């Protein structure tokens, strides 16, 4: 499920209250070079900082595992899905 | 914006105050804005102005959005009338 | 025709000489050597002298064969912009 | 008689007035080639931007990058099928798109080149973001040199212009303004924007073009508008080799009258570079200072203005006039020296910030100017 | 006061974009400085070679 | 050129962050007033 | 008078590049077909 | 025919609400120039030379704003009424257009017979008098 | 209430068509993820396209659920036929229809010397060379950061790493043009596919090759810059002289004895 976007994964983590740090953006991932390690973002996002970020692949794998693990029951969700579809205009 | 993190005034190379670098190149831009008991009073007035201005901007933006929707409605009606009149004229 | 053609450049020689005097090449164009000194090689540049007193001298040099007819156009143009355009056929007009 | 020739006064700018300008530049704009033998050359935007960087103008101006326009945003004017084909077409599969290309007027005089959608989206995004920042009131001037291609119709791409971002910019300005005055300086008639806004009052599509044997074939004195847009199509057809003094004497009265009567709130000023001496197809003889006096006069009023690029089939002169206009927008006069840049060797043998007029037959007799001014004033008093 | 989670995340993404742009600028500047240097060295080489050949 | 484009990037980042903060505040306000509209228009019926 | 068109990479180098990348990645060698369309 | 009726109905409600809005603008129009002048004087670069002046200018701005909120909230209220009434009117208008355009029915035929009786009754009210 | 009947028939038809408990529960998990304001509508549609791709009507239901003959206004413009006035424009706001014109369309009513042509040819060649060089330089600038990242990343992630379309660049086509040109525009398909799929092993090679090509083309540009400079030395000024080329003909034609008699005879005739 790495084919998705950053917004979907961030909102998934927020909704399910998962304890996984937000994924690093593709540009943020490529930022981390030898000279790229001297920038503010990389020097403040690597060690000793609670705001540390991690790659998109691992977060995608974690979300895929949690999504497949999370079982579903049609009676609980299908009416909720119909209500949300008929409510989006409001 | 003057009372918040953003800078409403335009900032230039002089305003950014970036430190000189010789090939500090990635250094953050130091900035300055336009401007016990007494300092607490000043903070109280600053906070008061802050949230009252937020409320005022909120109200004005909501009013403008409402007027935008009303003008959309009026333009819709005018276009309908013009199109039907042109159709009638086209008939004869 | 000769009188009016000469007057059309005499009336603006006053400002043309000032423009020529105030001309200053940029420091970093001589390195590229695109500034062709052919006018400087033949002295056709108007710097340091009045424009009219050079244009009549060059007209005389053309009429007596001192200067080739081909170079006269550029010799006057690079100093006079293109406001002295009419008097390229000065030799034939004087001959007529 | 209305036209009255006057001597060209020196450039003067108010030092007390302060103007905010938000220059827009997408670094990837100048990397698409129309073809081997095509007059259109997007490199001029990059050379002009390099000039503004080197002149030191960045210390007194704001510059950003405009996000590319989305397909739905770009469809605010053009038809769905047109944009769909423009996206789907590539220089390598036109054999299966021959009928669509024939219908859409593309391929023969306007050919298909890779990155066409990227260029169109960049120009549209520049125009739309300029208009959006104009509405928000943060910047008084929103310079978008990338776009300005006003020859694009609703369903046809004629005159080397595939997308008309000026229409989208005017639309996003009209979302918060009742009346915006549009000024054209391109030699060709602005057929696209004119046709788009020919039946409306909320715009003032003023123009200064040339009438003769051309591709547009429009821009007569007769065309003034239909419906509520009657007498709201100001055209000033001209002829060969209009010089600086007479162009200024034509421009200043007309613009003064428009601002006194029409009273717009924002100006979408086209600044096409093909109205200069030494152009590839443009027949005018206007110098760069003449090309910038119009912009300075428009700026002197003190109202929000959106400057856009547009045509211009030469590179050096267009870049020079664009950087001079950008400097003049800051109440700063640029010196004649062109400081060294990567593309310095382009700028002719003079290497000075100036484009010099050529000797062309000034067919623009004063009688024609008087007649056209009288007609324009007569059709303008009705506003 | 900027404590919002979504606003903070967007600020972090924008700062990452800014820092990558600053890195790319430095890398490109160094590369084209090297390009200018090698061109200048080749120019000197050719000039000296033509001098000696003449 | 390096100084110019560095300042350009910093200006672009500042503009983007200001625009995004304003967008978020406006979206919060819009949702608040939409909620108030819905609450007012739900009691009428 | 007229400059020749800017040259592309010689075929003897494009074949080396494609073969090198195919062999290092694990792909089979270059097929003897031309996907002309 | 309903299109004609909604076209008549539009301007009346629009004008009632706009007159209300004009009244709200009237009751607070004398403080906008004062607020703008105070803001511009505050944003002057030669102003920070006395702290008490900054305090008093901030106090004046706060007082003006405290007086200015009520007009703004009344403006929101009247604009919301505008929006909902106009929404209803546009709903009626575009149902009318859709019905009139879908067919280039007996219920609306009956209304013609009901109105034909009224037209017949009113025409005979002059003959019989 | 009736609308629920057809929706439930749709759901049971989907259950019958899919014919797999695992696929159906995955699809319903996706639907629930949409229902929790997590999945975007377009993302939801494109995801369910995998399941409901082969049924046209079922997928349609789901997508639904979630120029002289004309009259002329003057000489320039003409009136569009009705069969063309309404054409698909899905981006229009409420005001995008009010001001923009639909029925009125434009319709057109219907000399250079040999030195401006040479100057324009010079400019065309200059622009061609500079355009190629600048495209290569931009691609090199992007691949420089790409390779600087590749060389600082562990072998464990080299194999599975993939570069998204765009390579982090704003333009999705600039990087394609240089590769097509350098690799003869035919075999470049494999190179670009490998770059998309295998960045760690293609980006360094392509970056080095592009650097070599940039150096070679800079050498060629330096070589031809002298020729362009020389050919622009002697043509720029005479290009601006439009009438001077025929000035000799004009002078020899305006002073002929026949013209001398004619310019007086015609003036006398006009005066009479
Ligand atoms: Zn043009």
């Amino acid at each position: 499920f790495e084919e998705y976007t950053d917004a979907f994964l961030r909102r998934y983590k927020d909704h399910f209250q998962l304890d996984v740090p937000d994924n690093l953006t593709l540009q943020g991932y490529l930022l981390g070079s030898k000279l790229g390690a001297k920038t503010y973002s990389y020097k403040r996002n690597t060690q000793g900082q609670h705001d540390k970020r991690i790659h998109k692949r691992d977060l995608a794998n974690v979300v895929r595992r949690h999504f497949d693990e999370h079982s579903i029951k049609e009676t609980d969700c299908i009416p909720q899905f119909i209500y949300k579809v008929k409510n989006q205009k409001k | 914006e003057v009372f918040l993190g953003d800078h409403p005034e335009p900032i230039y190379e002089s305003n950014l105050n970036l430190p000189s670098y010789n090939h500090p190149f990635f250094a953050l831009p130091r900035l300055e804005q336009s401007n016990a008991a007494e300092q607490q009073q000043l903070n109280e007035e600053i906070e008061s102005a802050r949230q009252l201005s937020q409320i005022a901007l909120q109200r004005n933006k909501e009013f403008i959005r409402n007027l935008q929707k009303i003008r959309k409605s009026v333009i819709k009606a005018n276009r309908i009338r013009g199109r039907i009149l042109n159709w009638s004229r086209e008939y004869l | 025709t000769i009188y009016e053609r000469l007057l059309e450049i005499k009336q603006m020689n006053e400002r043309v000489t000032k423009e020529i005097n105030t001309r200053s090449t940029v420091t970093f164009a001589k390195d590229l050597d695109l500034l062709s000194s052919q006018l400087s090689e033949m002295g056709l540049d108007f710097v340091g002298e009045d424009a009219y007193k050079q244009v009549l001298r060059l007209s005389r040099r053309l009429i007596n064969g001192d200067l080739e007819h081909q170079w006269f156009e550029e010799s006057l143009r690079q100093a006079y912009n293109n406001k002295a355009f009419k008097l390229y056929t000065i030799d034939k007009v004087t001959q007529s | 008689m209305v036209y009255e020739a006057t001597p060209f006064d020196p450039i003067t700018v108010k030092p007390s007035d302060k103007r905010r300008v938000a220059y827009f530049y997408d670094a990837d704009v100048g990397n698409y080639a129309y073809g081997a033998g095509h007059p259109m050359k997007p490199h001029r935007i990059r050379m002009a931007h390099s000039l503004i960087m080197n002149y030191g103008l960045y210390k007194k101006m704001e510059i950003y990058r405009a996000k590319p326009a989305t397909k739905q945003e770009m469809c605010q004017f053009h038809t769905d099928e047109y944009i769909d084909f423009l996206s789907r077409v590539t220089p390598d599969n036109l054999e299966m798109f021959k009928r669509e290309s024939v219908k859409f007027n593309v391929g023969d005089d306007c050919p298909v080149f890779d990155g066409l959608y990227e260029y169109c989206s960049i120009s549209g995004g520049g125009s739309m973001e300029g208009a959006a920042r104009l509405n928000r009131g943060k910047c008084d001037v929103a310079v978008n040199y990338a776009g300005g291609l006003h020859h694009a119709k609703k369903s046809e791409a004629s005159g080397f212009c595939y997308l008309n971002d000026i229409v989208l910019g005017i639309i996003e300005l009209l979302r918060y303004h009742p009346r915006v005055l549009y000024i054209d300086i391109d030699v060709h008639h602005g057929d696209g924007v004119e046709e788009a806004f020919y039946t409306t009052d909320r715009v003032m599509t003023c123009s200064f073009h040339k009438y003769g044997e051309f591709f547009p074939g429009t821009g007569e004195l007769r065309d003034i508008g239909v419906g509520a847009g009657k007498n709201y199509a100001v055209n000033v057809p001209l002829r060969d080799g209009i010089d600086d003094a007479t162009y200024r004497s034509v421009f200043e009265p007309v613009i003064k009258k428009i601002m006194e009567w029409y009273q717009p709130s924002a100006v979408v000023l086209q600044c096409g570079g093909d109205s200069l001496s030494g152009d590839r197809l443009g027949c005018f003889n206007l110098s760069m200072e003449g090309h910038a006096n119009c912009v300075n006069y428009v700026k002197s009023f003190g109202i929000p203005m959106m400057v856009v690029g547009g045509g211009g089939y030469t590179m050096r002169n267009v870049a020079r006039t664009w950087c001079f206009e950008t400097g003049l927008l800051n109440n700063v006069v640029l010196d004649k020296d062109l400081p060294y840049n990567e593309y310095y060797e382009y700028y002719g043998p003079d290497y000075k910030l100036s484009v010099r007029p050529s000797n062309m037959f000034n067919v623009n007799t004063p009688e024609y100017l008087d007649k056209v001014m009288t007609n324009i004033f007569a059709n303008l008093e009705n506003t | 006061q900027g404590d919002n989670g979504q606003y903070a995340r967007q600020v972090r993404d924008l700062e990452e974009e800014r820092d990558l742009e600053l890195v790319r600028l430095r890398l490109f500047e160094e590369y084209r400085v090297s390009r200018s240097g090698i061109e200048f060295q080749e120019d000197i080489e050719k000039a000296k070679a033509e001098h000696e050949k003449l | 050129e390096t100084i110019a484009t560095r300042t350009f990037i910093h200006q672009d980042f500042h503009k983007k962050v200001t625009d995004l903060r304003a967008r978020l505040l406006n979206r919060t306000t819009q949702t608040w007033y939409d909620i108030n509209k819905e609450r007012r228009d739900m009691d009428i019926v | 008078k007229t400059a020749p068109p800017l040259q592309s990479l010689k075929p003897d180098e494009v074949t080396e590049d494609i073969s090198l990348i195919r062999e290092l990645t694990g792909q089979p060698p270059a097929p003897f077909r031309l996907r002309s369309d | 025919n309903d299109i004609t009726d909604v076209l008549e109905e539009f301007p009346l409600a629009t004008s009632r609400y706009l007159t209300l809005l004009h009244e709200i603008d009237a009751k607070c129009v004398h403080s906008m120039p004062n607020l703008n002048e105070r803001i511009d004087k505050f944003l002057k670069k030669d102003f920070n030379k006395d702290h008490q002046t900054q305090v008093r200018l901030l106090n004046n701005i706060n007082k003006i704003y405290e007086e200015l909120m009520p007009s703004l909230e009344e403006k929101m209220h009247v604009s919301s009424i505008m929006l909902d009434n106009l929404d209803r009117l546009t709903s009626r208008l575009e149902l009318a257009y859709e019905v009139a355009i879908k067919n280039t029915p007996a219920m609306h035929l009956h209304h013609e017979l009901m109105e034909k009786i009224e037209s017949k009754s009113n025409s005979k009210s002059s003959q019989a008098l | 209430n009736i609308s629920l009947n057809e929706e439930v028939t749709f759901f049971e038809k989907a259950k019958r068509y899919i014919g797999n408990k695992h696929l159906y529960t995955e699809f319903l998990k996706i639907l629930n993820l949409y229902s929790q304001d997590i999945l975007d509508l377009d993302d939801l549609v494109e995801k369910v396209d995998f399941y409901l791709g082969s049924n046209k009507e079922l997928f349609t239901w789901f997508k639904n659920f979630v120029l002289d003959l004309c009259e002329a206004f003057g000489p320039s413009y003409k009136r569009l036929p009705k069969s063309d006035t309404f054409m698909p424009c899905s981006g229009r706001d409420d005001m995008c229809w009010e001001v923009l014109n639909d029925e009125w369309v434009g319709h057109p009513v219907w000399r250079k010397n040999q030195y401006e042509e040479t100057l324009f040819k010079i400019e065309e060649e200059r622009h061609e060379y500079d355009f190629y060089i600048e495209s290569n330089l931009r691609t090199i600038q992007c691949l420089e950061t790409i390779v600087n990242k590749i060389e600082n990343m562990t072998e464990n992630e080299k194999a599975n790493f993939k570069l998204p379309p765009g390579l982090g660049h704003t333009s999705m086509t600039i990087y394609k043009k240089v590769i097509r040109k350098v690799y003869d525009k035919e075999r470049g398909f494999e190179i670009i596919d490998a770059l998309h799929e295998h960045p760690a092993v293609t980006a360094p090679v392509v970056l080095k090759r592009l650097k070599q090509k940039d150096e070679e083309w800079r050498r060629a540009q330096r070589e031809w810059n002298k020729v362009w400079r020389e050919l622009e030395q002697k043509v720029f000024f005479k290009s601006l002289d439009h009438l001077g080329l025929t000035f000799k003909q004009a002078d020899k034609k305006l002073l002929t004895t026949k013209q001398l008699i004619s310019e007086i005879s015609s003036i006398k005739v006009d005066q009479t």
